[PDB]
């Protein structure tokens, strides 16, 4: 890991980039397959999965 | 040496106060994950008052208004049911916390001297925590609210010639109503700051003699500053309860709570069962044990009073039960009592939990008045077991 | 008496919507919504739903604005100072079928039916029991005798409740032609009471997973961090005179 | 010559802090 | 101050669940920690179904 | 069509057929009047807690 | 085929680790009278009697172990998942086998065997 | 009051040890040690609670089936 | 170096709550459902004489 | 003048008037401005002290 | 935010009370703080005495 | 003392004891006696910003 850490952690203000850039993009990541996980375990049962949905009369 | 230049930033005058209450503190380096949960209470007070404070930017204390509100922060407010849920959980974590605190104290003897001030300005804590949050369960004006309201106002009665007068200044009336629920509101508002306040004493009176360990022995010869070394154990505590107050915020966020409550507050109609939250259960069962009005409050008073005069029994000089056998089993026994007693106060008051919860009582009372005769007795064990 | 005080406890009925990772089945709230409003509406009130609510949820914008439009609201006091009448809006609760509690004893024999907003969490195993309740009608055990104006029912506590058997088979008809079996009702009615009572569900599940995962990875990093800071004192080697 | 660099990256991570709490990418 | 059940106790009177006090039909105390029997107002007849408290 | 709660409850029976007989002879020992204070609400409670445990798992399955 | 029960997964974990403490004691019984007694014990009948009782504990322990666990796990996997089968209880027949056979063992070669083997028989079940 | 004290400490680095291998090294004794010292503790806590749960319960069985006819 | 990159990983985490809860103190300020839902009508009126204002 | 100090935010350009519906609660001074004041209002003299 | 006063101010339009905005006959801003004319909505007319907003 | 009993609504406005109406507006609109000097500073400058 001493490659990266010649780049990354040689200096603190690289370094609090790099974990506000972790916190981004790892949260955006947890929350996409978080969600994807969401969908593959409820087919059929969204609202826009509603056969009807557009025809109340 | 003479300070004639500036060193590091901690030790300056803006920072040295903090720096020696909080970063070099002397701490025994044999300290456990049961001393994480003074800091896991103080971030739960933390957590309640600012949570309570938006939640207060929202909430109508209207007899008219305040269940409707409620239900407006759930279903309106943006992150409203989180801001609630952490509220209303959190009040439950901090008693869980506090609890955990408490029985430490009891298993290690931490109430023994120097440090019987810290173990009384505890007990005030509890007394404090125990007032706001049955005030602030009230504020909902569900159906528990307003009878457990009805109830504990009602307990002053039990004083012969003034309990009335005082039950009628408690109400504002002549029965619970809205000017108990808007005097309600504003001290549920103000207990927390007088909290804080408490616990900042309840810290600098521990620090008046440093924190007891495991062995129960004197320390000072292993200690070491509480930065970083404890601040990382207990940032590993900090993570776990977030953990488990996340489970219960988001999968299971009224188990610890009653139905009831989410029926609109009925003066006509008294619940079948009425019951407080979890948490003063123990507290219930003491009461109802005694079939008298003046003898139930009466216990409860007892209670906080043996409390209180825990410290002050005459004792061995040995702390620990890691070397007290007899009395690190009363202490398992009196874990189960309590237990017991908790259970004993969820179930109606009929056969056969009439007589269990009268010898649980019992049972609770006794861990108090036989610790002393332990002592008295054990004073006499460094000279009748020689080597 | 002694049992049937406290009533009949409900099974365990394993609804779609439980589970770490379980969604409303919103098709099914769809119809739990026609049922309400074509069988419960009639007497019991849900003041906390707006029509805004089902939007996204079981009906699109112009669905829910036909259906408020269908209803007349009152409002005012106008130019003149006198309350009128104006087709409902998006932004309108659901409307309560009587003008106060005590109009809604007086037409249910004394009973209040009450707000079913929040009556699945305001029962103990709220969706379970409501099921079971609406499809446990049933002739009494023998020896016991109903007095006139109640029907029985084990679930309810005591037994006799003011409520008539509703739930009666094709009761209601269905967009999707899903055959409206007493059964079937009953499900999509306790869906749609589910949903009400808690529309956050699926957004507190989410945030759940998510929070709880990535606060167990900062556990083991806690762990690790602990760790490394105190293996300098812990591999430590202590050498002292004393022995005994 | 190391404080202006320390400034340009304190002012980096200062920027990637601003862009991270409020998130302005729908009103860019 | 809780308002006891009626139809409900070990006397055929009333049963407070709050802290499981039995009042009899008349309404006294039988069981429990409430030390009076429910109170009496005062009341009186009209002339058959009239009754002013 | 048919409701499938009560075919699934007739058909859970056989599971039950201890608390069925224990109740039907609750049924027969009250048949006389004992000033209508006799009743069988125990054994009744019995026999349909174990029909409503049969059948739970299973009816969900015939819904939509 | 079934419908002879009340059930109840507490009951049933209790239960379980009694049938195996009853199973592990008259194994350990059975296990200690088939050896020989140490040449040092010949003329000596208390500790025979003791390690005796002893095997006895041990045994009735570890199988009330496997017992409980066994049970404990299948209801604590059909339960959450909400579903009946076999592969509810080979679940619980690994952890069984596994945890209390490698603590046994010492050895976590012969827990993946012992929890291997478990769910074999269960799965035949 | 500070103490006077004689002692000789040797310490590694914390870059030079392994963090975390320690917590999973002689599971099997950790378990030995934690039942084997903390089985009376352990026996004093659960027997009363699981004790007189089970005698509320048998309480109340034999009760409501005295009161059926 | 290991151990820099093992703890920048947790202190993600702690920078993501962190954000995360002060976030949800700030938006529960903003308007709520309730009063978004008003923000939108049409009223219709008459005639005034001249010289003068109605409001 | 709760009308004219909620809208002193709205000097700022870019952000100006959503700080000024923020501190709102809404479109403007409403029960929303009323809650949240009364709430800052108990908590404000703490701070003080 | 405030709400200026009619027939008032040296423009024979509106003046605003709070700060001294002083608006004309179209509600222009002619002299005070006030950047901006007011607001001018969607108005039409459906018939010679009929508006809507 | 004497401004509670003798002179207890001299120092605010009369304007106060109206309800609120989000209608009309007072003619004369002042704040607190103590925020008049920060708020004549604010008037006098004739650019909003
Ligand atoms: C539960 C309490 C929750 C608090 C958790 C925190 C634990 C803690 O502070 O550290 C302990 C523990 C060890 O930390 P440590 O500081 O190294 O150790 C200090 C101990 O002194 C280490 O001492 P040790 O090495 O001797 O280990 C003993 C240890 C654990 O070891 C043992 O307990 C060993 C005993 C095993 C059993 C022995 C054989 C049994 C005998 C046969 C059968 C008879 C009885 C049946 C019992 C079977 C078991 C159920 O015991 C404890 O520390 C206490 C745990 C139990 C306390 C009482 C629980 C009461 C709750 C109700 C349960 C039972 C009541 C009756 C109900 C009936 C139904 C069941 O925690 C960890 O594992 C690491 C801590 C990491 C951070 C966690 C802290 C933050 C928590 C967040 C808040 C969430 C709430
Ligand atoms: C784009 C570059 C990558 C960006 C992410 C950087 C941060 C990554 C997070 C760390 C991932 C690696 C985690 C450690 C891997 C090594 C696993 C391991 O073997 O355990 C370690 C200890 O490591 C741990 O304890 C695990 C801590 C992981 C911390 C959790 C990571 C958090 C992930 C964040 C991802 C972003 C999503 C979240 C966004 C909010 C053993 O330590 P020792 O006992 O001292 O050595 C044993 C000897 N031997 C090497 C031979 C085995
Ligand atoms: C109610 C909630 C419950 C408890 C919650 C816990 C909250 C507090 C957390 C526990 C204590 C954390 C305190 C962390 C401070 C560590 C300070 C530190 O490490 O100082 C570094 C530097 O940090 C600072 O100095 C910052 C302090 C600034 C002063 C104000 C390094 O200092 P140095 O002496 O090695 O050299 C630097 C020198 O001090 C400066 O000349
Ligand atoms: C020891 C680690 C640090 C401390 C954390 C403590 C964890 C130990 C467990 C503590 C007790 C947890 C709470 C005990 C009671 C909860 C159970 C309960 O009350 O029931 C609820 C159900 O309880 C649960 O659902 C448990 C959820 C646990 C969270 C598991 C999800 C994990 C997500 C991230 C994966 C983490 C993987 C980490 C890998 C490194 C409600 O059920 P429902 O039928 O009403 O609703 C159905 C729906 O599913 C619930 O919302
Ligand atoms: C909530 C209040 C409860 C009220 C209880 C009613 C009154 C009873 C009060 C007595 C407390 C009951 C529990 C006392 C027994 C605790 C268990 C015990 O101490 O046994 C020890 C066994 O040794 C003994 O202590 C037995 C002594 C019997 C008592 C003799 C009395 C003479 C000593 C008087 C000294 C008085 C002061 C003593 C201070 C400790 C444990 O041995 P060990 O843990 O070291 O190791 C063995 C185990 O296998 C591995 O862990
Ligand atoms: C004499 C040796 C018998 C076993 C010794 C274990 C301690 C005594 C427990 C006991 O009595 O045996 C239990 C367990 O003993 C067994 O039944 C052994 C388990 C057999 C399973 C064998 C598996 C492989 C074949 C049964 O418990 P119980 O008496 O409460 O059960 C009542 C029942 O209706 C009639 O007794
Ligand atoms: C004619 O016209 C005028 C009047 O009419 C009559 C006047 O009366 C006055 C006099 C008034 C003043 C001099 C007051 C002026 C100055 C200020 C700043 C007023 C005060 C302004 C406020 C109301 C600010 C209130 C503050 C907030 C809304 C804070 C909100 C946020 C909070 C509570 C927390 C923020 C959240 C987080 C950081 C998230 C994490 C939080 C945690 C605690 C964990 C003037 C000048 C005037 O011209
Ligand atoms: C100054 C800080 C606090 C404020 C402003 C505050 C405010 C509020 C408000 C407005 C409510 C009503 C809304 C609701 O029910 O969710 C409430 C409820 C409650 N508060 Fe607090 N609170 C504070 C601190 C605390 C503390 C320290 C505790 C615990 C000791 C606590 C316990 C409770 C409880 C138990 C409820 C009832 C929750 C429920 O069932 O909904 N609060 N609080
Ligand atoms: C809001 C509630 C409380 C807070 C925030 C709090 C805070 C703390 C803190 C931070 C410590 C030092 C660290 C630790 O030992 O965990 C401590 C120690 C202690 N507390 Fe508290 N406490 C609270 C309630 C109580 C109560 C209710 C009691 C007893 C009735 C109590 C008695 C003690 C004792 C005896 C110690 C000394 C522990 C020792 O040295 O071993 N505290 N408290
Ligand atoms: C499918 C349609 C309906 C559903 C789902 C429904 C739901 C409920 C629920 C959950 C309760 C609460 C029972 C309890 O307190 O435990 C209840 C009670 C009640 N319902 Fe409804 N209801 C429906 C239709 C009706 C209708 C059509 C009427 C009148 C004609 C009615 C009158 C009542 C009354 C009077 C009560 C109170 C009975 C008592 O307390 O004795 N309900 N209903
Ligand atoms: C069924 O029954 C019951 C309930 O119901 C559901 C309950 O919940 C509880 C729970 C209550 C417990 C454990 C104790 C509560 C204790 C206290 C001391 C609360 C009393 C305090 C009140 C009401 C407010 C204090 C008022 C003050 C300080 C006045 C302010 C005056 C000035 C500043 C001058 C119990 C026991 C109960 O049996
Ligand atoms: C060696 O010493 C140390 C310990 O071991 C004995 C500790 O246990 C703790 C943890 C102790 C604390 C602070 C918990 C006590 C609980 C309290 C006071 C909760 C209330 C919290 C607030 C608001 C802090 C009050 C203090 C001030 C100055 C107000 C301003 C601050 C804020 C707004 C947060 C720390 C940090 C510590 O190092």
């Amino acid at each position: 890991f001493e490659g990266f850490y010649k780049l990354i952690m040689r200096r603190n203000s690289v370094y609090v980039t790099f974990i506000i850039a972790g916190a981004f993009f790892g949260e955006r990541a947890v929350d996409y397959g978080v969600h994807k996980l969401w969908e593959r375990n409820n087919v059929g049962k969204r609202y826009e999965d509603i056969s009807v949905l557009g025809q109340r009369p | 040496t003479i300070r004639n230049q500036r060193f590091s930033l901690l030790k300056q005058p803006i920072s040295s106060t903090l720096n020696q209450h909080l970063v070099d503190y002397p701490t025994p380096s044999n300290l456990s994950y049961w001393w994480g949960f003074g800091s896991l209470a103080g971030i739960c007070l933390v957590i309640q008052i600012v949570t309570g404070v938006f939640l207060a930017m929202h909430y109508t204390p209207h007899v008219d208004l305040a269940f409707n509100s409620v239900e407006h922060i759930m279903r309106d407010v943006e992150g409203g049911w989180l801001l609630r849920y952490m509220h209303a959980n959190g009040a439950s974590m901090f008693f869980i916390v506090v609890y955990l605190h408490i029985f430490r104290g009891l298993y290690y003897a931490s109430y023994s001297s120097p440090r019987e001030f810290v173990w009384c300005l505890g007990v005030v804590i509890f007394l404090l925590m125990i007032v706001t949050a049955f005030i602030g369960y009230v504020l909902p004006w569900g159906q528990m609210s307003f009878w457990g309201a009805t109830v504990i106002t009602s307990l002053a009665s039990a004083i012969p010639v003034v309990g009335d007068t005082i039950v009628t200044w408690l109400w504002g009336g002549f029965s619970v109503d809205n000017a108990t629920l808007n005097r309600f509101f504003s001290l549920h508002y103000l207990l927390p700051f007088i909290l804080v306040g408490a616990s900042l004493l309840h810290l600098a009176a521990l620090h008046q003699y440093g924190s007891n360990n495991p062995l129960g022995v004197h320390s000072e010869m292993d200690k070491i500053a509480f930065y970083p070394y404890f601040y990382v154990k207990d940032l590993v505590g900090w993570v776990a309860f977030a953990i488990f107050f996340s489970i219960w915020i988001f999968y299971a966020p009224n188990v610890l709570g009653h139905p009831d409550n989410y029926i609109p507050a009925n003066p006509m109609s008294t619940p079948p069962h009425i019951v407080p939250e979890w948490y003063f259960l123990p507290i219930y069962a003491i009461l109802r044990s005694i079939p008298d009005k003046a003898g139930g409050v009466a216990a409860i008073a007892l209670v906080f009073i043996c409390l209180l005069a825990l410290p002050f029994f005459k004792s061995m000089y040995v702390r620990s039960s890691s070397f007290r056998p007899i009395y690190q089993g009363m202490f398992w026994l009196l874990l189960a009592d309590c237990l017991l007693l908790g259970w004993i106060g969820c179930q109606p008051v009929e056969a056969p939990f009439v007589t269990i919860g009268q010898i649980s009582s019992l049972v609770f009372f006794l861990f108090f008045a036989i610790t002393p005769i332990l002592g008295r007795v054990g004073r006499g064990i460094p000279n009748s077991y020689t080597d | 008496a002694d049992e049937a005080e406290h009533g009949l406890e409900c099974p365990n009925y394993p609804w779609p919507h439980e589970g770490i990772l379980s969604s409303y089945d919103h098709a099914s709230i769809r119809r739990g919504h026609q049922v309400y409003q074509q069988v419960c509406a009639s007497c019991h009130s849900m003041s906390l739903i707006s029509y805004r609510d089902l939007v996204g949820v079981a009906y699109t914008e112009e669905e829910a604005k036909a259906m408020a439009a269908e209803i007349e609201v009152v409002d005012g006091p106008n130019d003149e100072g006198e309350m009128f009448t104006r087709p409902g809006k998006l932004s309108d609760r659901l409307p309560e079928p009587y003008s106060n509690e005590s109009a809604a004893r007086f037409a249910n024999g004394g009973a209040y039916p009450p707000d079913l907003s929040l009556v699945t969490k305001a029962r103990h195993n709220g969706q379970n029991y409501v099921f079971a309740l609406l499809t446990g009608y049933r002739d009494p055990p023998a020896g016991i005798s109903i007095r006139e104006g109640l029907h029985y029912n084990p679930y309810f506590p005591g037994g006799a409740i003011a409520m008539p058997k509703m739930l009666n088979d094709e009761a209601v008809e269905y967009e999707d032609g899903t055959p409206a079996t007493e059964a079937q009702m009953g499900k999509d009615v306790v869906s749609f009471l589910s949903w009400a009572a808690e529309p956050e569900m699926e957004e507190r599940k989410l945030m759940g997973f998510k929070w709880i995962f990535l606060l167990s990875l900062a556990l083991l990093q806690a762990a690790y961090y602990r760790r490394l800071k105190w293996s300098v004192l812990k591999s430590r080697k202590l050498v002292l005179d004393v022995v005994n | 010559t190391i404080d202006i660099q320390a400034a340009a990256g304190w002012g980096i991570a200062a920027a990637a802090g601003a862009i991270w709490v409020v998130q302005p990418f729908g009103w860019i | 101050g809780c308002i006891p059940l009626p139809n409900a106790g070990d006397y055929g009177g009333w049963f407070c669940p709050c802290h499981g006090s039995h009042y009899d039909i008349s309404g006294r105390i039988r069981k429990g920690p409430a030390p009076y029997n429910l109170e009496v107002p005062t009341y009186s007849f009209l002339e058959e179904n009239k009754l002013l408290i | 069509v048919v409701d499938p709660k009560k075919y699934l409850e007739e058909s859970c029976k056989p599971k039950c057929v201890k608390p069925l007989l224990e109740y039907q002879a609750c049924v027969k020992r009250i048949q006389g009047d004992d000033s209508g204070h006799k009743h069988c609400t125990g054994q009744y409670f019995d026999y349909w807690q174990c029909i409503d445990k049969c059948v739970a798992p299973k009816l969900f399955a015939k819904l939509k | 085929r079934y419908l002879e029960e009340e059930d109840g997964p507490l009951m049933k974990t209790i239960k379980g680790s009694i049938t195996g403490f009853g199973a592990g004691t008259i194994y350990g019984t059975i296990l200690a009278t088939w050896k020989d007694v140490p040449r040092v014990e010949r003329n000596v009948a208390l500790p025979g009697l003791i390690r005796t009782l002893k095997m006895m504990g041990t045994h009735g322990l570890t199988f009330a172990a496997i017992g409980g666990v066994y049970i404990g796990v299948e209801q604590l996997v059909q339960n959450f998942r909400s579903k009946r089968d076999f592969y509810n209880g080979a679940i619980g027949g690994f952890v069984a086998g596994a945890s209390v056979l490698g603590y046994r063992a010492r050895s976590i070669p012969t827990a993946i065997a012992a929890g291997a083997t478990l769910a074999v028989t269960s799965a035949l079940i | 009051q500070p103490v006077k004290l004689k002692a000789v400490v040797y310490a590694l680095s914390p870059f030079q040890q392994k963090i975390m291998t320690g917590l999973w090294k002689d599971l099997p004794e950790k378990i030995h040690h934690k039942v084997s010292e903390n089985w009376i503790s352990a026996t004093l806590l659960v027997t009363p609670v699981v004790g007189t749960y089970w005698y509320a319960q048998y309480f109340k069985e034999q009760e409501k089936l005295e009161h059926r006819f | 170096a290991f151990a820099y990159f093992v703890l920048s990983g947790g202190r993600f985490v702690y920078a993501s709550v962190l954000r995360l809860l002060v976030l949800k103190l700030i938006v529960s300020m903003s308007a709520s459902k309730d009063v978004l839902a008003l923000a939108s009508l049409e009223v219709d009126l008459g005639s005034i004489e001249p010289g003068t204002t109605v409001t």
